[PDB]
């Protein structure tokens, strides 16, 4: 859900666009991540390991 | 290199009026 889910009524909501919104939300273009999204997740992974 | 991106039309406010 995001955050909705804290604020109210849980919605429902792709990880790949709350990343977008979450990315937007501090003035990063959606672009770097619907383009870049292969290296994002490996980094991710990469962290979480 | 989007992925889950589909195909569709978008508008123009200038082709109308200029043409
Ligand atoms: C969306 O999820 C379905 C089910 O997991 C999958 O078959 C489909 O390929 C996914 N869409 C994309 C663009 O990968
Ligand atoms: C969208 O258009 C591209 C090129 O015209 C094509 O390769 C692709 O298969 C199309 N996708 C769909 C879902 O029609």
């Amino acid at each position: 859900s995001g955050w909705t889910f804290g604020a109210g009524p849980a919605l429902q909501i792709p990880f790949p666009m709350q990343m977008a919104y979450r990315f937007n939300g501090i003035g990063v273009t959606q672009n770097v991540l619907y383009e870049n999204q292969k290296l994002i997740a490996n980094q991710f992974n990469s962290a979480i390991g | 290199v989007v992925i889950g991106i589909v195909n569709n039309t978008v508008y123009d406010p200038l082709q109308p009026e200029l043409d």
